[PDB]
């Protein structure tokens, strides 16, 4: 069932001259994330975090300190350019594990093999009153 | 007097203006329907739907404070 | 003049604190349908023209106060 | 040739090479301090902190 | 006034009867050669077509890129058929690229 | 930890999904409308609160609702 | 390659087509409104030109015809000036008696009892005395009859009717084309050379045989009548003989380069003019010679057509050092291919530009009786000052639409844009840092000093007679400058302003001109109260430029284009996280800034060098010193300044001046006004907006158009356009209504 | 023509065009019958 | 201040603020236990209330009590 790709180190990242928007002591400490794609060729791409880097031909593995920042450099490269990318989250363990796409089709693309987590089967009209859940400690949405 | 007195009128008038709708629109209102389960005090509702900045009923106690503030001066 | 000065800002704060708890209660206690039809029911129904009033009112005195103190000056 | 360089060679950690940063002097200056001195007894470097201060 | 409206299609091409005042998609749906859609409010890509031949009013666009309209690309559910003009359908992802 | 709810009016026209900046959302197949998908929230422990999603539903009211709640780091944006 | 003209022919037929149709440009706006915000956009996308289209061609096209436009409406607004001045003012009574009678150059018509507006401005006339400072030109330039005064209006509607014809052809007739607006070479040569070169030459040209020989007859006493006309000068060339002997020879001494000879009425003086309290104008003239001399020199360096010149390609790419990378180097492909980058660079450099401007003309006055003529002097520094602060707050606005629109590392890339895109955080950082030990160090002064006088201990107080602080830089300097004349500027008397030092004092009419300006412990103090404002504006306006594209708080920040309300309450909250909304905070800070700085010189100016000459040379200022003594303490600034110099205003009412006391009550309401937009948020509007729509849905009278509360950039917008207007009036009512009254 | 009959009708300028008509004619009223504070006539 | 300025332009300060304290020698040797944060936006609409009233009340109540007691009368 999609095993995820698993992330290979040695691979050499985008040619980037260094910047003080990069990593700090939350990657140090709690987590950082690594995106990757693949480079039909060696080009120039603007870096989510400062100026512009340029992608070797072949693989690219860069270490972001925020998920948001990394879907953001992967839908520039998945748009602008027409690059498949994945990125995975770090952990101060040395641990990885696969953020996305998570069972290997963008999630834009419905595919047979997902759960429904968190819907709610009414029109948001159908809420109960929040006197209904006084004193217990459920929210009236998360009904 | 008289123009003064009409003055407080307008204050008054402004005052309870201000904090009845919010009152009244706690519920919710056309441009957030559920509002009630959102809590007394919430930031907004984001920029969608033309935006929502100082839609609570929090932010009409807010915004009637300044009226309150003026009509006693 | 201090004790005067005083008494009017608290009764201003107060008012306002009123109409806050009013809006709170809407919010959290209110219960449509154990208040089917009553007072409070019909005060929720009608907010608009309530409202609207209200505003007519402001804005009459509004502009007409200022009007006037403006002619005057 | 070019003087400022990412730190380490690292061009993905938040913060750069320069002279202030990292140049010889300014580092063995910095170094030789109380608070950087790792391998001293706390009490002393914070004896020559206190006193200085 | 009522001009024919070709459509090619995974089915097939058929042609049917529609007033320049509605939308092709809303009177293919009167007929019944089936087409997708979604929103049906022109701003989503789900019934997106190109053209052959002719061109259709753009008034009733929005959420398109200011290329769309003229690069060939539009919206069933809003679109008013000035011509006898000759569209595609199920053009959604050549559309999102 | 914010929570996104997803509600049966929704018309799986997947806007919202395709505007989310930190991958909460997904398409699953559903067979209550004519496109057989709805959005689900498998992951609104990433969730950063931007509700850029419930500006992209087309529906009235919105079938994408997000309640903002207890804070995360991860909720917060926060690089440092 | 080479240069020429190159031209298309009818772009775009005149036809009355699109007038009928409300925001044709916009495709959106083009087809028709559903909601009232359709109508506030057509408005604000009118010339944001780059975004109607994306041909670079178009946008410069419709860029030079709308610069026709502006300047047709400038030439109107002179010719209004000069028509106002020939026909409703009492210039010819004040040419007769410039010390005496007050300038004003508008009567009001007696409609509702506004004609007590009509004050006695003296010479037989009643109108509002005008502080533009028109007649100090009109005398400056020879102007003695009210009939050249309506030619130079005639020749203005004219000239304005010729630059709106040519806004029409350049556009519709004969449009250039791109590679005629990317020659910025040839460009370059032609405003340097011909604009102010020429332009320079041609003025020194004027003022030789006509400002010099009239004004001199003016200044011998001679009634304006009995003036020879300037032609006359032309013709007779012993009239100015008389007047300047070495007119005589005649121009050979220009070819036999015995320039001396032609020392008469081409000085290096320096200084004022002790009858008329102006500079020299046979200082001035010379002045317009050299710049001439000097402009067209330098419009000779770049290369055009002939091989000699400069590319400013190389010039650019040839400056890279060790520091820098590759610096310079897509520099000129990025200057000539966004008006953006242009107009953030030609915006600093002219507000720049303006600022100096006031600086330079309150302490070396160029005018005759213009020093003496206090309401003038006061009016056009604070007037200047003004426009060089919008005009430096907008180039911050263009810079960061440049990077969010037009900057792109994978087609125009440079290095030095690059780099410092990449250590923001570090500029931001120590900016921010300078921020705040200025604000400590010179408003955390004025504040110990506040409470070491109001505890009754003035020893301890940051003053004159406590602690001093002396600016020891700028007295050096000053005494420097003093000295200079003789010693190390030795073709100059005296020194070039008389605020140097030196003594000689200057005074016209019983008034003061000019006296040595003393710098104390106050100056220094306000001084650094500058230096922070300036640095915190700054501050804002390079945080909004740098971030302008992204952040480590929303990552992709550019998608979401220049100007947005937010992203939604997540990650914390994200309210005015765009370019834009550093924009409006900057004006506030601005507005800020050129507050204190217009207070400062208005207070300094009324303190230690405005003020009456007596028979014996004792001077007595508007205030005794009492701004080196009071100004040390905000008390002082509150009370000295704005409580004493405010009565002028509010006592105003029931005279002349009363139309100053009504704009300063109004100016007040309308600043107070501006809060309510920018305290509140438009949820709350839309949601009474919604009862008022029931309303009149309720009567069927409900609009078609359905009515929406602003956007929230728009009342953002809203709010600090208010609450600029209402500031900056109640001080223009204020200095004015003072400054009249006073002076 | 007709379409400048258009322009000429569109909001700003209809409404610009109204309010002059109007100031003139109060301004006139009130330079024939000035300093009215009430109505005298009946 | 805090109504004007909205919490966007001061979070992303205070973002580069905790970049230069985590830079610096003989100072990131010190570490803050909580995230720096801008204030949130319920909590800034309410400081910047809590101000403007202080601020009101006091100078009024300066200004009256002076004004009266300066004449006693
Ligand atoms: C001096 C500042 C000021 C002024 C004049 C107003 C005025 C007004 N406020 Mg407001 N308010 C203010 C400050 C101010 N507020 C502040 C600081 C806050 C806190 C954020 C609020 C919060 C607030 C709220 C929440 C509400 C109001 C409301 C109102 C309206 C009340 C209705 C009324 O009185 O009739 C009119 C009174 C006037 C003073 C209008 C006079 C302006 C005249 C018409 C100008 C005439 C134009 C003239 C022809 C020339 C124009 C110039 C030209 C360039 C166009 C009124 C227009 C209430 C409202 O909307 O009423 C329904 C409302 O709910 N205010
Ligand atoms: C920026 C330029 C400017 C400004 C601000 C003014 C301002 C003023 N002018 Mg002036 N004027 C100007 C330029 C200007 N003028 C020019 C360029 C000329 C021709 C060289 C004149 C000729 C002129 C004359 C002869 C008179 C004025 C008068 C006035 C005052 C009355 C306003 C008015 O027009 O009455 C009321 C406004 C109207 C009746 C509506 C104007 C409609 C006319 C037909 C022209 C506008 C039509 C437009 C093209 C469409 C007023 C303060 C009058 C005055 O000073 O009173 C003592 C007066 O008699 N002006
Ligand atoms: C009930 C109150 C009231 C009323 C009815 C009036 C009425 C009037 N006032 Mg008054 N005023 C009032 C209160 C009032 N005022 C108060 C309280 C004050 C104290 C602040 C004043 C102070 C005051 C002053 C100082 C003056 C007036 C003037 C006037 C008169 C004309 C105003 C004018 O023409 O504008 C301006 C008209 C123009 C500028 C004409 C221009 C015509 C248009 C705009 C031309 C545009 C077309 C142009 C070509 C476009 C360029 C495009 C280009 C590219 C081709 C008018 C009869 C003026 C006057 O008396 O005239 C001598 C005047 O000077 N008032
Ligand atoms: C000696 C030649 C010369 C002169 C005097 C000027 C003068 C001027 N140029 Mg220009 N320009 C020139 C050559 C020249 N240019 C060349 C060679 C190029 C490139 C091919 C340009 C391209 C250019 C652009 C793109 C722009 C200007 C602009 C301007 C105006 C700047 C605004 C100003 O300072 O107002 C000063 C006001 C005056 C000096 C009043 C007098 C106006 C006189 C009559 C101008 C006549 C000079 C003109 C070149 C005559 C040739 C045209 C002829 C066939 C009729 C100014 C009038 C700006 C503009 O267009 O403003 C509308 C601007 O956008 N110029
Ligand atoms: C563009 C500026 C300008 C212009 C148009 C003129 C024009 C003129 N100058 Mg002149 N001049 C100028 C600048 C200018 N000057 C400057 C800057 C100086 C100072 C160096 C002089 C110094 C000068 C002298 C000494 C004389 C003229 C004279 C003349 C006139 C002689 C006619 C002729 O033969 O030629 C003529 C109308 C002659 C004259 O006065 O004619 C009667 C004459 O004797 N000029
Ligand atoms: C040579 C100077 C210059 C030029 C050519 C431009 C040109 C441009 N600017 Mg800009 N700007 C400038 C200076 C300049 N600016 C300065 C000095 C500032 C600092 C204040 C700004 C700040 C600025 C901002 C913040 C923005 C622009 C924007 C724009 C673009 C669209 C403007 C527009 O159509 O809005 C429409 C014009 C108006 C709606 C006019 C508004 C009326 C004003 C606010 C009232 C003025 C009151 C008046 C003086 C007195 C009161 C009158 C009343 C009482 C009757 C455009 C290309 C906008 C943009 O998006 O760029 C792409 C943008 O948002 N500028
Ligand atoms: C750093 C902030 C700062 C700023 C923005 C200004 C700005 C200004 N000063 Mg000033 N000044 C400063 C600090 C500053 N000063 C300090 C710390 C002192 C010593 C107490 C002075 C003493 C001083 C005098 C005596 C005079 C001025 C004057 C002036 C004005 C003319 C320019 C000038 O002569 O400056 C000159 C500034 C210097 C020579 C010192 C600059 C600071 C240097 C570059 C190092 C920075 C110090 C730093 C804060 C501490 C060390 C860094 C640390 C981390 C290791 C101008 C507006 C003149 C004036 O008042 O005009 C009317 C005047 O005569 N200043
Ligand atoms: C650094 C301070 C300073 C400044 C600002 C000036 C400024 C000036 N000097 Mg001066 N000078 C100075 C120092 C200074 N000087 C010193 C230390 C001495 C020796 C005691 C002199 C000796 C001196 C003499 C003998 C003369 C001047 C003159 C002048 C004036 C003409 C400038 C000039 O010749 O164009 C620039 C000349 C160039 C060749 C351009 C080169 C650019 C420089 C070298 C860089 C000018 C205002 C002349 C004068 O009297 O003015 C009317 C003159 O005759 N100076
Ligand atoms: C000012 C009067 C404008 C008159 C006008 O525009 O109508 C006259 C025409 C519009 O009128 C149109 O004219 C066309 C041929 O020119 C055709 O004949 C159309 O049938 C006719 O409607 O526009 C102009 O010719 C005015 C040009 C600009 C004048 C300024
Ligand atoms: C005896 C006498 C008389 C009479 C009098 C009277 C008749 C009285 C009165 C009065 C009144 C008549 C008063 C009142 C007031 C009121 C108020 C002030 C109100 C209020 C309300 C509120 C505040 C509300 C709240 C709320 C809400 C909001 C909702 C929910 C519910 C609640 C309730 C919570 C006279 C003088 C003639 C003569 C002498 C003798
Ligand atoms: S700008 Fe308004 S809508 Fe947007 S996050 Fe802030 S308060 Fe909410
Ligand atoms: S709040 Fe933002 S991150 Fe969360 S689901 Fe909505 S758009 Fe996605
Ligand atoms: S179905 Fe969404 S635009 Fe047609």
């Amino acid at each position: 069932g999609f095993t995820p790709p698993e992330l290979d180190p040695n691979t050499p990242s985008p040619i980037f001259g260094g910047s003080t928007g990069g990593l700090l002591r939350k990657a140090q400490v709690e987590e950082f994330y690594v995106i990757t794609w693949e480079s039909p060729k060696e080009q120039i791409f603007e870096m989510p975090t400062g100026g512009a880097a340029i992608m070797r031909e072949g693989p690219n593995l860069l270490k972001l300190a925020r998920k948001e920042q990394c879907l953001a450099l992967g839908t520039r490269l998945r748009s602008k350019y027409k690059i498949k990318y994945q990125f995975y989250r770090v952990f101060p363990s040395g641990e990885v594990q696969y953020l996305h796409p998570k069972d290997g089709v963008y999630p834009e693309k419905v595919n047979p093999g997902r759960q429904g987590v968190g819907v709610n089967f009414r029109s948001i009209g159908k809420n109960v009153s929040p006197i209904e859940v006084k004193f217990t400690g459920k929210q009236p949405y998360d009904l | 007097d008289f123009l003064v007195h009409h003055a407080i009128a307008l204050g008054l008038h402004t005052t309870t203006l201000i904090l009845v709708k919010g009152a009244l629109d706690a519920r919710g209102s056309k441009l957030m329907p559920d509002k009630k389960d959102f809590g007394y005090s919430f930031p907004c509702d984001g920029p969608g739907r033309g935006g929502t900045c100082d839609i609570s009923a929090w932010d009409a106690f807010y915004l009637a404070v300044f009226w309150m503030l003026n009509t006693i001066g | 003049a201090a004790l005067y000065t005083h008494h009017q800002y608290i009764a201003g704060f107060i008012m306002t604190g009123a109409f806050a708890h009013g809006a709170i209660f809407f919010i959290r206690d209110y219960n449509p349908e154990q208040n089917a039809d009553n007072v409070l029911a019909r005060m929720l129904e009608h907010k608009e023209a309530i409202i609207s009033h209200l505003s007519w009112a402001s804005l009459f005195l509004g502009f007409h106060t200022l009007g006037l103190y403006v002619h005057n000056d | 040739y070019q003087v400022v360089q990412p730190i380490n060679g690292d061009p993905f950690i938040g913060s750069l090479e320069t002279p202030v940063t990292s140049s010889p002097l300014v580092a063995w200056y910095l170094s030789n301090l109380p608070g950087y001195r790792t391998a001293v007894n706390p009490l002393l470097r914070g004896i020559e902190v206190g006193l200085a201060h | 006034a009522s001009y024919k409206v070709k459509l090619v299609t995974p089915d097939g091409t058929q042609e049917f009867e529609c007033p320049s005042d509605v939308y092709i998609l809303d009177h293919a749906e009167e007929v019944g050669i089936d087409l997708p859609y979604s929103c049906r409010a022109g701003s989503c890509s789900s019934c997106a077509g190109k053209v052959v031949g002719g061109e259709v009013d753009q008034s009733d666009g929005s959420f398109l890129d200011d290329e769309q309209i003229e690069a060939g690309f539009v919206l069933t559910c809003v679109a008013y058929p000035t011509s006898d003009v000759v569209i595609e359908t199920h053009k959604e992802e050549d559309l999102t690229a | 930890s914010h929570s996104v709810k997803i509600y049966d009016t929704c018309i799986g026209c997947t806007q919202c999904v395709r505007a989310c900046p930190t991958d909460v959302l997904e398409m699953i197949p559903w067979g209550g409308c004519k496109a057989k998908q709805i959005a689900s929230a498998p992951r609104t422990e990433d969730c950063v609160g931007c509700k850029r999603c419930e500006s992209a539903c087309p529906t009235d009211f919105l079938s994408v609702r997000v309640y903002l709640w207890h804070e995360t780091t991860r909720s917060m944006g926060l690089a440092y | 390659p080479e240069v020429k003209i190159l031209v298309d022919r009818d772009p775009i037929k005149t036809s009355f087509e699109q007038w009928a149709k409300p925001g044709h440009f916009s495709r959106t706006i083009a087809k028709g409104p559903d909601t009232t915000t359709w109508i506030w956009n057509l408005h604000a996308d009118a010339h944001d030109f780059d975004s109607h289209t994306s041909d670079l061609e178009e946008i410069s096209r419709k860029v030079f015809s709308a610069h026709f436009g502006q300047l047709s409406i400038i030439f109107l607004w002179l010719s209004g000036m000069y028509f106002h001045g020939a026909r409703f003012s009492n210039y010819e009574a004040w040419l007769n008696d410039p010390t005496h009678i007050r300038p004003s150059a508008q009567v009001v018509w007696p409609i509702v009892g506004q004609e007590i507006l009509n004050g006695d401005v003296g010479g037989g006339f009643r109108g509002i005395q005008i502080t533009s400072g028109f007649f100090q030109i009109w005398r400056a330039s020879g102007i003695t009859s009210e009939l050249q005064l309506y030619c130079t209006a005639i020749g203005a509607l004219v000239f304005a009717a010729l630059m709106l014809f040519a806004g029409w052809f350049h556009y519709h007739k004969a449009a250039p084309k791109l590679v005629w607006f990317q020659d910025v070479e040839s460009m370059l040569n032609h405003h340097l050379a011909g604009l102010l070169g020429l332009g320079s030459l041609s003025w020194a040209g004027h003022q030789v045989h006509v400002s010099l020989p009239i004004n001199q007859f003016l200044n011998a006493g001679v009634d304006p009548k009995e003036i020879p006309l300037p032609h006359e000068f032309i013709l007779n060339r012993d009239l100015l003989a008389q007047l300047y002997p070495s007119f005589a020879e005649g121009a050979t001494p220009f070819f036999t380069l015995n320039w001396s000879k032609y020392a008469d009425f081409l000085t290096f003086r320096g200084g004022l003019d002790p009858l008329t309290g102006g500079l020299w104008l046979t200082d001035i003239a010379h002045h317009h010679l050299a710049i001439a001399i000097l402009f067209l020199i330098a419009g000779h360096m770049y290369r055009t057509n002939w091989g000699i010149g400069h590319g400013i390609k190389d010039i650019l790419e040839a400056h890279k050092g060790p520091f820098t990378g590759q610096g310079h180097k897509g520099l000129y492909e990025i200057l000539t291919t966004s008006w953006h980058a242009q107009l953030s660079i030609n915006l600093a450099m002219l507000g720049s530009l303006t600022i100096i401007v006031a600086h330079h003309m309150y302490a070396m006055p160029p005018y005759p009786y213009l020093a003496t003529d206090y309401g003038t002097q006061l009016s056009l520094f604070t007037h200047h000052m003004w426009i060089g602060g919008f005009l430096i707050v907008g180039a911050a606005a263009h810079a960061a639409i440049f990077m969010v629109r037009d900057y792109d590392p994978t087609t125009r890339y440079n290095d030095l844009l690059d780099r410092v895109l990449r250590h923001r955080d570090a500029i931001i950082s120590h900016l921010n840092w300078v921020c705040i030990f200025l604000g400590f160090h010179s408003f955390g002064l004025y504040i110990h000093n506040d409470t070491m006088s109001a505890l009754g201990r003035p020893q301890d107080m940051f003053s004159d007679t406590a602690i001093q602080l002396q600016p020891v830089f700028a007295q050096w300097i000053q005494n420097t400058h003093a000295l200079a004349p003789g010693t190390t500027a030795p073709g100059a008397t005296t020194s070039t302003s008389l605020t140097w030092g030196g003594g000689d004092l200057v005074s016209v009419g019983g008034k003061v001109a000019l006296l040595p300006i003393p710098l104390g412990t106050a100056d220094f103090l306000v001084h650094h109260i500058h230096a922070f404002t300036i640095h915190v504006t700054v501050l804002i306006l390079l945080k909004g430029v740098l971030f302008a594209r992204s952040s480590r708080l929303i990552p992709d920040k550019a998608n979401l284009g220049f100007r947005f309300p937010c992203d939604g309450p997540g990650r914390g909250g994200t309210c005015q996280v765009s370019a834009w909304d550093h924009v409006f905070l900057g004006l506030f800070w601005m507005y800020n800034a050129i507050s204190v700085v217009i207070f400062h010189f208005s207070w300094k100016m009324q303190s230690d060098v405005w003020g009456s000459i007596n028979d014996q040379g004792v001077v007595t200022h508007i205030t005794g010193g009492n701004f080196a003594q009071s100004s040390i303490t905000i008390n002082g600034w509150l009370r000295d300044f704005l409580w004493a110099q405010a009565s002028q205003v509010i006592q105003s009412y029931g005279s002349s001046l009363s139309a100053y006391g009504l704009f300063f009550l109004g100016a007040h309401f309308v600043w107070a006004f501006s809060l309510m937009f920018l305290f509140s948020g438009r949820g709350y509007w839309q949601e009474l907006i919604e009862s008022i729509v029931w309303a009149h849905n309720k009567l069927k009278v409900a609009p078609a158009t359905q009515p929406r509360a602003l956007s929230i950039v728009q009342g953002r917008a809203v709010g600090v356009t208010h609450y600029l207007l209402g500031g900056i009036a109640t001080t223009w009512a204020f200095f004015l209504a003072r400054i009249i009254a006073v002076g | 023509m007709r379409d400048l009959k258009t322009y000429l009708s569109v909001a700003p300028v209809a409404s610009t065009l109204w309010f002059a008509a109007l100031a003139g004619l109060l301004i006139e009223i009130n330079r024939f019958f000035p300093d009215a504070l009430t109505f005298p006539f009946f | 201040m805090f109504l004007i300025s909205w919490r966007g332009y001061w979070q992303e300060l205070i973002e580069t603020l905790a970049w230069a304290h985590e830079r610096t020698p003989l100072a990131n040797l010190i570490r803050w236990r909580d995230k720096p944060v801008a204030l949130s936006i319920v909590q800034a609409r309410l400081v910047g209330l809590v101000h403007f009233s202080v601020g009101y009340i006091f100078t009024y109540a300066a200004f009256l009590i002076a004004s009266t007691s300066g004449k006693f009368g």
